[PDB]
RNA sequence: UAGGGAAUAGUUUAAAAAACAUCUGACUCACAUUCAGAAGAUGGAGGUUCAAUUCCUCCUUCCCUAACCA
RNA sequence: UCCUCCGCAUAAGCCUGCGUCAGAUUAAAAAACUGACAAUUAACAGCCCAAUAUCUACAAUCAACCAACAAGUCAUUAUUACCCUCACUGUCAACCCAACACAGGCAUGCUCAUAAGGAAAGGUUAAAAAAAGUAAAAGGAACUCGGCAAAUCUUACCCCGCCUGUUUACCAAAAACAUCACCUCUAGCAUCACCAGUAUUAGAGGCACCGCCUGCCCAGUGACACAUGUUUAACGGCCGCGGUACCCUAACCGUGCAAAGGUAGCAUAAUCACUUGUUCCUUAAAUAGGGACCUGUAUGAAUGGCUCCACGAGGGUUCAGCUGUCUCUUACUUUUAACCAGUGAAAUUGACCUGCCCGUGAAGAGGCGGGCAUAACACAGCAAGACGAGAAGACCCUAUGGAGCUUUAAUUUAUUAAUGCAAACAGUACCUAACAAACCCACAGGUCCUAAACUACCAAACCUGCAUUAAAAAUUUCGGUUGGGGCGAC
RNA sequence: GCUAAACCUAGCCCCAAACCCACUCCACCUUACUACCAGACAACCUUAGCCAAACCAUUUACCCAAAUAAAGUAUAGGCGAUAGAAAUUGAAACCUGGCGCAAUAGAUAUAGUACCGCAAGGGAAAGAUGAAAAAUUUAACCAAGCAUAAUAUAGCAAGGACUAACCCCUAUACCUUCUGCAUAAUGAAUUAACUAGAAAUAACUUUGCAAGGAGAGCCAAAGCUAAGACCCCCGAAACCAGACGAGCUACCUAAGAACAGCUAAAAGAGCACACCCGUCUAUGUAGCAAAAUAGUGGGAAGAUUUAUAGGUAGAGGCGACAAACCU
């Protein structure tokens, strides 16, 4: 979203012009999610895919603020929690093709525990955060027997 | 804002239905078209224009008997309740077709072409070229939407390379494939463009708001334009 | 009242020609047409310019437009 | 005694807003004021339905007979599911929208005439002027811009528009707009307008029923074709200069110019140089009106021309009558008025102890000069002055002040459409010079001054980026001088 | 002597410091504040313009993360108006204070209430004893306006006077605006309160230090540091952005309602009520009324009139074009 003058001359009227991306539907393949998406993308991206030969390599190297879609960072926490988990759901009857894969892209891995918060937009992550917290309040008598007890127990020992 | 259009319903009936006047305006309750307005109120009778459609558990041409002849508010033509088998339906009435007639549907094409019968539906490539047609389909199986106002025909033409050409109401020529199907003879009303208002509340009547008073200069549109006929409109694929 | 344009053979148009009118002849019984000859004007006055049909300035003359707001 | 619009209900609105008691004091004068306490009770009304499929051509009008078009408000069945029974809310009033206890606005039913609902006069006097009425001698439009208003209850016509209709709420109702009719333009088609339509259609426009017509012009400008072009019921336009029958005029003559040279009609007026033409009607008298003639600075054909029925709160002319319009006013009634009592506004106002005449003066003095007049103060009238009041003149000019509108003003194409190109993506390629010199098989046949290179449309109606042309718009300005400005001139 | 007058609090202002705010039982996104049914609707997207450029058309400062300094320098710009860095440099922590207001001030605030507006929105006014009111009996005197107490030839209202108020003589309000105003040019009933000159450059004056000055930076061929001293108020028609508006009115949608009698009978026919409209006259003109009343009118089965709910929204709508109507 910008300004241009016309005929390139400052002197002329100072006009609003937007350049809009050519997109184009196109079907992309990924090794370590062993899926075909139909994603919507630019010739930049086609050109980007080659140079990191292939997607999971362009989805695995780019930074979040270079990938610029939500969607290529879910892509991203995916694949990334099937190298962190060497989830057998890649070719479950294929260990030694499930292997190659793996290791493939063994530079990219990192701890299951990294990989479920990559790429979660922060109201993702509190609403992650908030259902791990959520745990059903204990009741009072639970509390309050094992006081009893430890109070019985304690009192027991010393005479 | 909450414009709904009244054309919901998803069942054929010949009940007729209750219809809702639009005013000219769009869904986004702006006028979009001038001059509409007001007018009698009017159930719509829904048309079948698929002239052969047998019925569910039948197949083949089939024939139809004229129940009745009547008035349509929703056209310039009139329509015939006609009856086949369990069914009723409107069709359009041809000039001369009146309650007690028989009708055919065929889907039949021949050697020999038939003897064209007023009324009656069948392929283009089944009738004598020069028939007088109307409720034309452009094709095969989609239903009639040309030569369907009152008093209209189109004329077979040629019947080459399994195409039939016909020459609209218009005069311009129109090329389809010969399975399309059309009925034989004049929509009925021939003397409907003979009808004169009288008086302007009757064109309130029948839903016209009159025209703007703002005064227009005219412009280099108007006038006479002597223009060559427009070359023959094809749905054919090849 | 105030601005603009225009005055070319008798006529009407050109850029000093043309068609008429006129004059002379031929053709005709005669006339007309036609044919062949001939003459015929740059509004007047005032300039300049190497040279004034496009240029003056004025007069004389005819036209055109404008003459509005309270 | 008088009035009667009314009134009573429902709806909508409003929300305790003339019940009681106790207070104060009741109201544009003398409780609807304050505080307490009461109060409208459901049958009327509101608040509603288990599912899925399926059904539903035949108006209404006393619905019969007839006759229509603008073609219309009222309907199920099948099979499952289904024991449970009167909750909740409105219910008052002298009421609402109009700043008000406002002559306004306000839907339906019923009565209207009333069974219901109300009071025009605070008391007096009975001047002007003013308002609203009634009556009026003789005359009867002499009034006046006009018969406005009144009275009466007429005739004939002219213009314009055909007609009913529509409009500037709050200065214009009209001749303006629409309109039946006629004609020009665009469009071959569906699932949100047009239209559940389909060229006898549907959109954009002109003009204005009907009758008689609607002439000529495509050069220019626009549209369309973009191959010579086509198109006026598109924008528009539709000739001169001389001479010839006494004059007038020119059937006629000469020459020139244009795309065509204004045709048919019509013309002393919604139209008007002279002009109040001229003539015939009309009056005693006509710058009026009618009929004609003259003929058009600048009449004229769907920017419609010319007639004509009917129609019009349109503009104009008129017979008869009618009358206070007038000659020429008068009389009476009510209102207002004036006086008494109650209540109690507004614009306005430098201060005022606020005369006349002449003169003067920022050029029209109560106020200055010179004269003249002159105890003081209420009330009623009047409208000559106070350049009276009201609204920082709507005229006119000026402001490098606005804004609306229109364009061949300048700038621009963001947007929109079309087009090209590039991007994306089909998806496969050998297709235009034979000429027999003793050498040539009984045939599908060798050579000489000719036995060659040899991608097809870039690969769709999309989307992006670039140009290009359009349409629609947008932004901004519209110099000065000037014996006011404009115009002219500078 | 009335009406009045007077008041000192309520609170408020600017800083500092410190990072605030929940259910309170029941109700509340449907017509909010409404116990209790089959859904799927979902957010993001450059401000523009006034104005300055004495028009206007490119252009015209707007905190963006340390005071100072570099520097109004480099640079940008119808090279105009104006705009304008960076490198580099690197001062300071002690909340409870005030040469702030004191009822027309200070918050609009006693309250976002009353009141106004359909809505968005706009938006007030005011209090005042005393230790005790379970003491109601103790003070003056003060604006305009009045009252106590109208008035006596003559004149900007006074002045000079005078024994004497007046009589005598002299004397053309004021402000603004103008060549020039008693002007019959502007504004002003009057009282009270409120209500309008803000700052650089250079210079000057008065100190300090002085070839130096200055508490880094900046100036210096008597400079340099410091100080003093200086440039108003109210007013358009507009322009743009985002909201709110069709309970009026224009047009439309859904579904209603009304239209007596008489004539004629095909009905946008006639007469004529209800009803709708508004031709003409008079009245009224701060009205009864921010468009009415009386009479007279046009239409009144229709392109009629009208109740209800809904729709179209300002670069827009709507329009039988009147540039109509859109509270
Ligand atoms: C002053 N002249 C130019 C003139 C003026 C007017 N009218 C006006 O100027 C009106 N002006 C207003 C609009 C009122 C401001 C005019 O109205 C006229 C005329 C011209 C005459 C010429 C007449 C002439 N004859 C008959 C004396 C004549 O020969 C012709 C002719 N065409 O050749 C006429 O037509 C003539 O009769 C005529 O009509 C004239 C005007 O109408
Ligand atoms: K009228
Ligand atoms: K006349
Ligand atoms: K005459
Ligand atoms: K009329
Ligand atoms: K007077
Ligand atoms: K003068
Ligand atoms: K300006
Ligand atoms: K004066
Ligand atoms: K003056
Ligand atoms: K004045
Ligand atoms: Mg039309
Ligand atoms: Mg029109
Ligand atoms: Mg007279
Ligand atoms: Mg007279
Ligand atoms: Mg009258
Ligand atoms: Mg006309
Ligand atoms: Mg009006
Ligand atoms: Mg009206
Ligand atoms: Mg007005
Ligand atoms: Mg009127
Ligand atoms: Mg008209
Ligand atoms: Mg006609
Ligand atoms: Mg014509
Ligand atoms: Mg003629
Ligand atoms: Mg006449
Ligand atoms: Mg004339
Ligand atoms: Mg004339
Ligand atoms: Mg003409
Ligand atoms: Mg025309
Ligand atoms: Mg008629
Ligand atoms: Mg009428
Ligand atoms: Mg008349
Ligand atoms: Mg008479
Ligand atoms: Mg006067
Ligand atoms: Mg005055
Ligand atoms: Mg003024
Ligand atoms: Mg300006
Ligand atoms: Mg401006
Ligand atoms: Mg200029
Ligand atoms: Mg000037
Ligand atoms: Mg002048
Ligand atoms: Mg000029
Ligand atoms: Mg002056
Ligand atoms: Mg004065
Ligand atoms: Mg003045
Ligand atoms: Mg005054
Ligand atoms: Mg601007
Ligand atoms: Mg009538
Ligand atoms: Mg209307
Ligand atoms: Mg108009
Ligand atoms: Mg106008």
């Amino acid at each position: 979203l910008g300004q241009i003058y016309a005929n390139n001359d400052k002197l002329s009227k100072r006009l609003k012009k937007v350049w809009k991306p050519q997109l184009f539907e196109r079907e992309f393949y990924s090794e370590i999610l062993d899926k075909k998406f139909t994603v919507t993308v630019t010739m930049r991206t086609l050109d980007l895919i080659d140079e990191a030969y292939g997607l999971d390599f362009y989805i695995l190297k780019t930074p979040k603020e270079d990938l610029c879609s939500k969607f290529g960072m879910d892509l991203k926490r995916g694949m990334l929690l099937r190298l962190a988990r060497q989830d057998p759901q890649l070719h479950p009857e294929d260990p030694e093709r499930r292997a190659a894969i793996y290791d493939k892209y063994k530079e990219f891995a990192i701890p299951e525990e990294e990989a479920e918060w990559v790429g979660l937009t922060l109201e993702e992550a509190i609403e992650k955060q908030r259902l791990l917290e959520e745990k059903d309040p204990v009741p009072l008598f639970k509390i309050y027997v094992a006081e009893l007890i430890q109070q019985l127990q304690q009192q027991a020992l010393s005479e | 804002a909450n414009f709904v259009s009244w054309k919901s319903r998803t069942k054929y009936t010949i009940t007729p239905v209750k219809m809702r006047k639009s005013g000219g305006r769009d869904h986004t309750g702006r006028i979009r078209v001038h001059g509409i307005g007001g007018g009698h109120k009017q159930r719509y009778r829904m048309i079948d224009f698929l002239r052969f459609r047998p019925e569910e558990t039948k197949s083949g041409p089939f024939e139809e008997k004229v129940i009745q002849v009547r008035y349509d508010p929703c056209r310039s033509a009139d329509i015939a309740l006609v009856a086949g088998g369990s069914r009723k339906r409107w069709i359009i009435a041809t000039e001369n077709m009146q309650a007690g007639d028989t009708i055919l549907n065929s889907n039949h094409i021949g050697r020999m072409a038939v003897a064209a019968r007023e009324g009656d539906a069948h392929p283009l490539g089944a009738l004598p070229v020069g028939t007088l047609i109307n409720n034309v389909e452009s094709e095969p199986g989609r239903g009639a939407q040309y030569i369907r106002a009152a008093g209209t025909c189109g004329v077979l033409l040629r019947k080459v390379n399994g195409t039939a050409i016909i020459q609209l109401p218009s005069k311009r020529q129109m090329q389809v494939l010969e399975t399309c199907v059309a009925t034989v003879g004049r929509v009925s009303n021939v003397d409907h463009n003979k009808r004169v208002i009288g008086k302007a509340g009757r064109n309130r009547w029948l839903g016209k708001r009159p025209n703007s008073g703002r005064w227009h200069r005219k412009g280099g549109w108007a006038g006479r334009k002597i223009r060559p006929l427009p070359p023959m409109k094809s749905y054919v694929k090849l």
